[PDB]
């Protein structure tokens, strides 16, 4: 159950974050909207900057660095 | 380094002149700084003004040999109008050896330096003319 | 007090390495290596770091600098700063200031690399089911799989013991 | 609220240390045939208040230093160890629950060795340097022993969290499955606190004094958690805190009580005795406490 | 010194070198190099003169910084594509640091400043064992990691080590410094052909080890430091003289003798590539480092220096040194000329 | 590229230059060797943690214990040199000339 | 004999030798290894259903799979 | 190069079981008993394809199964299930040996009134078959073909051709 | 950074105690060295020993017992060697 | 030389400290497990030269799994672009927590 909620949440951040990118980068030349840099047609695990990117500090610090120095 | 020796050999020789002499002075300054760096590492001059003087002397002499080599290279290539011989750089190496002996102010060293630097410069241009690779194939 | 605390503790770390690479008296050198080891412990505990960074602390800041300060106390005197020491400290601070300034106000700084310049909340785990703090079970190997490694390590330390007593007048 | 937690830990340490000074003076007085200090008020609590504020009042040692910064840098390190070493100690709920705390204990003991060595170098001429050098030697020779013994007593419990220790002490005391190992550990605590029967024969004397007695209370609290005690039913921590305080007080009185009546050892007898008698015996107890949990089908639930 | 302790230290030298030979993990190679250092330190300072103490200090400092720079190269290798397999590396920078580490490990031209100083103030047994195993231990590693090295590194260190072991070498009558400069020149030779056919490198390693064992065994047969002591060995015994003749000429490498066979095969499988001027330069310098061999032979067995009595006294005692194994190594080292197709015994 | 690796490599060059240029005492050279050791330790440990290179996570502690006993041998050699001389300078070692 | 000479050494050798020997005569070591094996860290991964195999039970209540029963009974 | 194929926001709307942690931890075993039979479909999907954004229908299935199970335990006995999980909640990390008598009470409620025998140890283990409807995938590591085989050298060996074929020492 | 807050408060309060205590009133032996290196080498062997209570839950128990006894046995051989061979005598 | 007693005695005592994806003491993967398995299967029966010139694509995929260089470059470019357009002021950003 935790696994299913986790998968839906990370795909939710993927969908919303690529929507944000598609809104934000229509000035630069080139730039396909959602290319993986990789070549194989496989779901790679994202890198915590694809998930928690441009969230402005608070949630990314409480998410990445939470357990590391939480007690 | 590979970039400035490539800049020296990229010039057709040929006449595209005084860039040859500038590149040869850069070679001389680099080699003088190398040998002077070893010497100031292995002498402890005391004082440091003597160390700067020795490094300046080494860089100045090696740059002078490079400059005179490039000058008579350019002049012999323009005059003879035959850019394929090594005899012009034989003249070059002997002129560089003579001015090495001039800047150390003894003449037998200048004569032996004329002979050996002329032979090495003729061999360098001759090996560039036929084509002998740097240090390796490294294949079989 | 913010996100780039790993980067800032790394700044203090390289400052400590400069602070005893300027060649002071070796008890100041031992002080500099103790401060550097403490902030290196801070860096690796920021990566977490649950066991290994507290493990180095007993060995270097628990067993090695003790004997380095001991041998500073018993062998050399250095009984009375200098131009060369503090001048090299100034030039080391200048080089660090220049490198971190070019990290800050530009894209990337390249010795011969491409160091992608921003603070590292990336990369990290995406909240996995760790449950055993993977360092812990990793080092909780070496006794099932580790046949050869711990044998040659202990054998090397035994030979170190007989070497030390021989040079210090075996038998 | 967290800084309130820190201040409620490090405000009663001055109370504890000064009242430990009056308690050790009174208890030595009654091991001897002496009453007092009791002229300074009723039984003399204002007597530690008074001599503490007197030593603050009294004019400091004139320098006579070498690297003033280093000379201040040693006792500041000693007292900040004495403050930062009650963080993971569980009386029922510790300040910081850690993955591992006992290696932090041994590491901060080695930092106390740093304090001794730095004060010894920065102190004075060569004779005090030789004396402090022997002191650093006789301090460092026991962190082999205490870490070895602490490892062998936690090996019955497998984990380093120390709340697993306060769980696993519920049925029997840990003095019963390891009495000689605990006894040698207690002797090693007498070594680490650097008191009689072990010899040590400065500035600021009050700060070095403070580091000494906070080290003693630290080792006593860690002993009382480590080897004995009782259960802890939740939503009532006063019960375990009472039983913990009473057992730690009885053990500290026993500690000063063992101090009260024994002469100091010869130094080469001290090193000789430690190496040639505690070190093979610690190895024997370690190898038997390794090979025994694989015997008796009881390897701990290291989660 | 106890003989049990010396057997233990020899066991640990052999253990460290066999760990360097046999392992596939990088940590184990570093452990083998370090354990080789730790064991080889008390073979030196076998006496208690301060000469061996300063020599061991210099050796320990250079050896330890070489070991740690090697560890730097390995941690760079795992900063890039990371696995602990002794294979092709994954960085020109890491391979550069690693080959400079091994060049510090075994006698190379920028790094040779510790070799005559470590050999001068030590006895002969320590010098023999350090030359043999400290020139055997990195060659296995270089033989492993050859396919990812910039060639200019190896070739520059080889050329410059051959010409430094040549030119430095005309000035010393300290026989340990002579043998050390010979070691530098031959290690330049044995490193030069690493990227073309390493069978030649390992065969040259075998021949050099057997030659140096013969030479140091001849010096251990009668304790000498200078050439004048060798002239006294001429007076006291004649067969040592013809052995010095044959072994110095086989260090010289002449085609009737077996020391020529490693040069000639190098020139063959070097000139099957487009490298010709580099072989003739290397073999001119191989003509150069024969001159101190030749003046040594002139000092020992062919001209004769004036002698001192009490050699009259030493006539009444026949020789009573034990040799470890001198004659077998000698005729294995010098009459090996018609056995050139024992080249292919190696790979 | 996990930016901190640049700073720890620059710290390695700091400790390496401190190991190479050293004026008076051998103890400072040996302590900068120890600092270089700590640099390799920290750098490799952050790499293995972020890799989840969980099988062979032995490298930090075993690199540590080996180069620590190297530093022990260096301490004994420095004690021997300081025992047969007055001090432990880089000078008063100019005997045995190359 | 040496019991009067160096007694703590002899006691150390005795407890050392029994610590060496005593796992050979031991009726509990197989119990130790069964306890240590029967504790899972990772997920017990399922498999593609059947080649009509009389193993790999479908309900976790089904005792056809290998379970633990000496745990509850000491 | 290639772009990902993310699912839409139409599949990312399941009625999420926004319950807390201690009640979910205490309600685990009988949830393993009655439900958690059709989620090994999800587990086998996750371990035959390493690709969520694909197995999400079975994630919606386990989500609705857990919500249906908590609905069924919500409607009937017990309401002192609330008392049981709040007895186990404030006890630090939730040891299950803490509130044992009320565990027996909840078991007696659910047994005498509904059924659902508690899974004895160790029956939340013991590798279990599962059949699905989808056929099992092939090569989820999306790679190319194995490029070249080495021709294996075999055949009985001839002797040497005219000896060493070096300069001389023929035969 | 929570224990860094505790460390900061203890360090600042200690510096307040010291500075308010200060503004207000106004050769060698080899035997010294052998014990320290013996400490160092046995402490490193302690560092090799001490992950033993981490390790005791695996499916290879007899091998763990054997190599753990080998580590303490090697440590005991080193101890007994410097014991018998006048390493710590006076 | 490199010898092969490691293979000869049949005791594979040193092949387990070697790569990832050898069996950890609890069966957990690393971060780049499958990339390693496909790369090792790409370059197994290979003479380490067509490994250099044929398995390049999957090797670059594995390297960019291991370090994540250019993915961080893309994310950093997104961050710098986001900073300069919020410096401009167009669409005071609804990419954080709300519209």
């Amino acid at each position: 159950l935790l696994q299913a909620e986790k998968d839906r949440r990370v795909l939710q951040m993927l969908r919303e974050n690529l929507e944000e990118e598609a809104t934000i980068m229509k000035d630069v030349p080139g730039w396909k909207v959602g290319e993986s840099v990789f070549h194989t047609t496989r779901w790679v695990t994202p890198m915590m900057g694809e998930l928690y990117g441009l969230r402005t500090g608070e949630e990314i610090l409480s998410s990445t660095y939470g357990f590391i120095w939480y007690t | 380094a590979k970039t400035l020796l490539h800049q020296y050999w990229d010039i057709p020789e040929g006449t595209e002149c005084h860039r040859k002499t500038y590149a040869a002075t850069s070679i001389g300054g680099a080699s003088g700084l190398v040998v002077s760096a070893y010497s100031v590492a292995l002498k402890t001059p005391t004082s440091f003004l003597e160390g700067v003087a020795r490094t300046g002397r080494y860089t100045f002499t090696a740059a002078a040999i490079g400059a005179i080599f490039g000058l008579t290279s350019c002049i012999s290539a323009q005059v003879r109008e035959k850019p394929d011989d090594p005899l012009n750089y034989l003249i070059g190496g002997c002129a560089g050896g003579l001015t090495l002996g001039a800047r150390t102010r003894s003449y037998g060293i200048g004569a032996a330096a004329c002979a050996y630097m002329g032979l090495t410069a003729a061999l360098v241009k001759m090996g560039q003319l036929e084509g002998w690779k740097v240090f390796a194939e490294p294949k079989v | 007090m913010m996100t780039y605390i790993v980067f800032i503790l790394s700044i203090i770390f390289v400052m400590g390495f400069v602070g005893f690479s300027s060649k002071p008296s070796p008890i100041y050198g031992g002080l500099g290596l103790i401060v550097s080891g403490g902030v290196g412990c801070g860096i690796v505990l920021n990566f977490g770091g649950s066991f290994l960074g507290l493990m180095v602390f007993l060995i270097y800041l628990g067993g090695m600098m003790v004997v380095f300060g001991y041998t500073t106390a018993m062998a050399t005197e250095q009984y009375p700063s200098n131009k060369v020491v503090l001048g090299t400290f100034i030039t080391g601070l200048l080089m660090e200031f220049l490198m971190v300034y070019y990290v800050l106000k530009d894209k990337e700084v390249e010795i011969v690399f491409k160091f992608n310049g921003m603070g590292d909340w990336v990369i990290y785990d995406t909240g996995d089911s760790g449950f055993f703090s993977e360092e812990a079970m990793g080092i909780a190997a070496l006794y099932s799989y580790g046949t050869w490694l711990v044998i040659v390590t202990g054998w090397s330390l035994l030979i170190g013991v007989v070497v030390i007593m021989e040079i210090t007048r075996g038998n | 609220m967290f800084m309130i937690n820190v201040l409620t830990l490090i405000i009663p340490i001055l109370l504890a240390v000064a009242f430990l000074t009056l308690v050790e003076r009174k208890v030595l007085g009654y091991m001897q045939f002496r009453k007092g200090p009791n002229v300074v008020g009723p039984y003399g609590l204002l007597q530690p208040i008074a001599d503490a504020i007197k030593l603050f009042i009294k004019e400091p040692l004139r320098p006579a230093t070498s690297s003033i910064s280093m000379f201040i840098l040693a006792p500041i390190l000693a007292l900040t160890l004495a403050l930062t070493m009650w963080i993971p100690l569980p009386m029922p709920y510790p300040l910081i629950n850690m993955n591992l705390g006992v290696l932090f204990m041994l590491a901060m003991s080695s930092l106390a060795v740093y304090s001794i060595l730095w004060s010894g170098w920065a102190s004075n001429s060569k004779y005090a340097l030789i004396g402090a050098l022997r002191a650093v030697a006789q301090t460092i020779s026991y962190e082999v022993t205490l870490a070895i013994i602490l490892l062998s007593v936690l090996l019955m419990n497998g984990s380093f969290t120390l709340s697993t220790l306060i769980i696993t002490q519920e049925q029997v005391w840990l003095i019963f499955p390891a009495w000689p190992l605990a006894m040698m550990w207690f002797i090693s605590t007498l070594a680490e606190t650097n008191r009689a029967p072990f010899d040590l024969t400065a500035g600021p004397f009050a700060l070095f004094f403070m580091a000494e007695y906070a080290n003693i209370i630290m080792m006593n609290i860690f002993t009382t958690t480590l080897f004995l005690g009782a259960f802890h039913n939740p939503y009532m921590p006063e019960l375990y805190t009472i039983n913990f305080t009473i057992k730690s007080l009885l053990l500290s009185i026993t500690f000063l009580w063992i101090r009260a009546s024994y002469p100091r050892f010869r130094y080469d007898q001290l090193m000789h005795l430690l190496w040639k008698n505690f070190l093979p015996l610690t190895l024997a107890l370690c190898m038997w406490h390794v090979s025994l949990p694989i015997l008796l089908s009881s390897i701990p639930p290291q989660t | 010194m106890n003989p049990i302790i010396l057997i233990i230290i020899l066991m640990t030298v052999m253990l460290g070198t066999i760990i360097v030979m046999i392992s596939t993990h990088w940590l184990l190679i570093w452990i083998g190099f370090e354990m080789n250092m730790l064991a080889i330190i008390p073979i030196m300072m076998k006496k208690h003169n301060p000469r061996a103490t300063e020599a061991s200090t210099k050796y320990f400092l250079t050896q330890s910084t070489a070991s740690m720079l090697l560890m730097m190269a390995i941690i760079i290798n795992l900063m890039f594509s990371g696995q602990w397999t002794v294979m092709k590396l994954f960085n020109p920078m890491a391979s550069m640091l690693m080959t400079m580490a091994l060049a510090m490990k075994l006698g190379m031209a920028p790094f040779h400043f510790w070799v005559p100083e470590v050999t001068q103030g030590i006895p002969l047994s320590s010098g023999l064992i350090l030359l043999t195993w400290q020139k055997l231990a990195p060659m296995s590693v270089l033989y492993q990691i050859l396919p990812s090295i910039n060639l200019d590194l190896i070739l520059t260190l080889s050329i410059l080590s051959i010409t430094i072991g040549g030119w430095g070498g005309l000035n010393q009558t300290q026989l340990r410094k002579i043998m050390a400069y010979s070691s530098i020149a031959h290690m330049g030779w044995m490193t030069a052909v690493l990227l073309y056919n390493p069978t030649m490198t390992l065969l040259n390693l075998i021949i050099y080890i057997i030659m140096t064992s013969t030479m140091f065994t001849l010096f251990m047969a009668n304790s000498t430091t200078t050439t004048l002591s060798l002239s006294h060995t001429w007076n006291k015994a004649p067969i040592m003289t013809i052995l010095v003749l044959i072994t110095l000429l086989s260090m010289g490498g002449l085609p009737p003798l077996s020391g020529f066979m490693p040069k000639w095969m190098i020139i063959q499988e070097m000139t099957k590539n487009d490298s010709i001027i580099l072989p003739t330069l290397m073999a001119i310098t191989a003509l150069l480092n024969l001159y101190f061999y030749m003046r040594l032979t002139y000092s020992t067995a062919l001209t004769m220096f004036p002698s001192t009595n009490n050699m009259k006294m030493k006539w009444q005692f026949p020789t009573t040194k034990r040799m470890t194994l001198l004659p077998t190594m000698t005729v294995l080292s010098t009459m090996l000329l018609p056995l050139t197709p024992i080249l292919s015994i190696l790979e | 590229m996990s930016l901190v690796y640049m700073n720890i490599m620059m710290a390695f060059t700091v400790s390496l230059t401190g190991l190479l240029m050293y004026r008076s005492h051998l103890m400072s050279s040996l302590l900068c060797l120890e600092g270089m050791m700590l640099s390799l330790f920290i750098l490799a440990t952050l790499m293995i943690l972020n890799s989840h290179f969980t099988l062979a996570s032995m490298m930090p502690i075993i690199l540590l214990v080996f180069a620590a006993c190297e530093a022990a041998l260096g301490l004994s050699l420095l004690v021997m040199v300081s025992n047969t001389y007055g001090t432990d300078y880089v000078q008063n070692l100019n005997l045995l000339q190359c | 004999n040496v019991w009067a000479k160096e007694p703590v050494l002899v006691a150390s050798f005795a407890i050392a030798g029994l610590a060496v020997i005593l796992p050979t005569l031991s009726p509990y070591t197989k119990y130790s290894l069964m306890i240590n094996r029967a504790t899972p860290y990772n997920y017990p991964v399922p498999l593609r259903d059947d080649g009509n195999m009389p193993d790999v039970p479908s309900h976790p209540q089904d005792p056809q799979g290998p379970s633990l029963e000496w745990l509850k009974r000491l | 190069p290639g772009i990902v194929e993310l699912p839409s926001l139409e599949d990312l709307k399941v009625q999420e079981v926004k319950v807390s942690s201690s009640v979910l931890k205490a309600a685990a075993h009988h949830y393993g008993a009655q439900c958690d039979k059709p989620n090994k479909e999800f587990m086998l999907c996750r371990w035959e394809e390493k690709d969520p954004r694909r197995c999400l229908e079975e994630g919606k299935l386990v989500n609705q199964c857990a919500l249906e199970f908590f609905r069924q335990i919500k409607r009937h006995c017990a309401e002192p299930f609330t008392e049981y999980w709040t007895c186990i909640d404030y006890s630090g990390l939730q040891l299950f040996r803490r509130c044992r008598k009320e565990q027996a009470q909840f078991d007696k409620c659910v047994l005498d009134k509904l059924g659902w025998v508690r899974p004895d140890l160790g029956e939340l283990s013991k590798v279990t078959k599962v059949k699905t409807d989808r056929p099992l995938p092939e090569n989820p590591y999306h790679s190319r073909a194995r490029p070249e085989p080495n021709p294996e050298v075999e055949g009985d060996l001839k002797p040497a051709r005219h000896g060493s074929r070096l300069f001389f020492w023929t035969m | 950074m929570n224990l860094m807050i505790t460390l900061l408060t203890n360090f600042t309060l200690a510096t307040l105690l010291v500075t308010i205590a200060f503004w207000l009133p106004q050769p060698f032996s080899m035997k010294f060295f052998l014990v320290a290196i013996t400490f160092l080498l046995f402490d490193l062997e302690i560092a090799l020993l001490l992950p033993l209570p981490w390790a005791s839950q695996t499916t290879n128990l007899n091998t763990m017992l054997t190599m753990a006894l080998l580590l303490i046995f090697l440590l005991a051989v080193s101890l007994a060697y410097e014991w018998t061979q006048k390493g710590l005598e006076w | 030389p490199f010898f092969d007693v490691q293979k000869k005695l049949g005791v594979d005592l040193d092949h387990w400290m070697t790569i990832q994806s050898a069996e950890q003491p609890h069966r957990i993967p690393a971060r780049c497990h499958a990339f390693e398995k496909e790369w090792i299967e790409c370059a197994h029966g290979i003479g380490s030269i067509r490994a250099e010139k044929e398995c390049k694509i999957e090797f670059e995929d594995f390297r960019e799994c291991l370090l994540r260089q250019k993915t961080m470059k893309r994310l950093n470019a997104i961050k710098r672009q986001r900073d300069k357009l919020i410096k401009e002021g167009k669409y005071t950003p609804p990419p954080h927590h709300s519209g």
